[PDB]
């Protein structure tokens, strides 16, 4: 793509696991002569801080700012 | 009565078993090593059924309802005659087979020996002339024919001294300088090889292989490199790639990766 | 009514078409593993498949999908 060689992007759902702790994701195995590229696009989110669950593609539990 | 019958009927069934790859549905055992050159015996044990009442080395399906193919029946022996079957001496190249890890190596060259002993040394010209004319009667050329002074080597044996069967013939003072030299460390014997020498076509069951880093290509009117593909080995990364950058767009329908 | 077995020659105007499940090979420096592929029938889905996996890597130029 316009002179650079591109693997087809994969993407996943990801939340934060409870702790407020950081999240740990595998980078994919790249070909020889390519390296890792990574990005993070918003999908759903509220002021809920540590009250909420939103790890279910299909609802969002929030329940309120600390 | 049947010495030059024999020799070129041993040999056509030797050049057979050189030119498979699967006997009886398995791999030919001659092909499972790695080493450049192999010697195979006199005795022909090599060549005969493993299903037979000595085990010999060529493989069967297993179930014997079905016919074995075999080339040399099981009390066969050809160290008679004035031509005495000698063995056989093959010539390897690397080889990589998609499926048997103990496949390393192809046939190269064969090249069968028939030890003369003749009353003559010199009457090996004519014992030359029947076995040639049995090959020519069945449609067998004959590459580089020869009468041979062979010693061991350090994988089977070596030629020494050789004179072609046109020299041995035709030219007197070139074959008693050939007899000459024939002495007690030597022996005198034949060197029958058969045919096959030309590029190879691709076959409608794919049982052939393209070859390493060949490319297949198309007539195109873009001219060239635009048109062609190959499968290109990484020898550090340990991967095969299938190169289609020569190809400007690749256009598929359904698509998936890993 | 003519048919082809696996000993015929293949043509380059494509006319003779290999036998179903016969596989495209290479011969390559992998040592003893070659780098094949073939065009499957699948019967329960009623598909044709290009399978390449037996390639480790496919590298075009342009690509596009349908």
């Amino acid at each position: 793509s316009d002179g650079k060689t591109k693997t087809p992007v994969v993407s996943t759902y990801e939340t934060f696991q409870d702790g407020g702790r950081a999240k740990t994701i595998n980078a994919i195995e790249c070909p020889t002569g390519l390296n890792n590229r990574f990005a993070a696009v918003v999908s759903s989110f509220s002021t809920a801080g540590q009250n909420a669950n939103f790890s279910s593609e299909s609802a969002k539990d929030s329940q309120g700012t600390t | 009565s049947s010495n030059a019958f024999d020799v070129i009927e041993l040999s056509s069934q030797i050049q057979r078993y050189a030119s498979l790859s699967k006997i009886n549905n398995r791999t030919n055992p001659i092909l499972k090593d790695n080493k450049a050159k192999e010697f195979k015996d006199a005795d022909l044990k090599w060549l005969k059924l493993e299903n037979c009442p000595t085990a010999g080395d060529v493989p069967t399906t297993g179930n014997n309802n079905d016919l074995q193919d075999q080339f040399i029946a099981c009390d066969a022996d050809y160290r008679k005659g004035d031509l005495s079957y000698f063995g056989s001496q093959f010539e390897f190249s690397t080889y990589v087979h998609p499926s048997n890890p103990e496949i390393q190596r192809q046939i190269k060259q064969v090249v069968s020996y028939f030890q003369y002993r003749g009353m003559e040394r010199a009457f090996i010209g004519d014992a030359a002339g029947y076995v040639i004319s049995e090959a020519k009667k069945k449609g067998f050329s004959a590459q580089d024919y020869r009468i041979v002074l062979i010693e061991p080597d350090r994988v089977g044996y070596f030629e020494s001294n050789a004179i072609s069967y046109e020299e041995f013939i035709e030219n007197p003072s070139a074959r008693e300088n050939f007899l000459l030299k024939a002495t007690k460390d030597r022996t005198l014997a034949l060197a029958v090889s058969l045919a096959q020498t030309g590029e190879i076509a691709m076959q409608r069951d794919g049982s052939v292989a393209f070859l390493e880093d060949s490319e297949l290509c198309w007539d195109t009117a873009a001219g060239s490199a635009k048109s062609c593909l190959s499968v290109r080995y990484d020898t550090v990364g340990n991967k095969t790639e299938l190169d289609l950058k020569q190809i400007d767009v690749v256009s598929a329908k359904g698509l998936s990766f890993e």
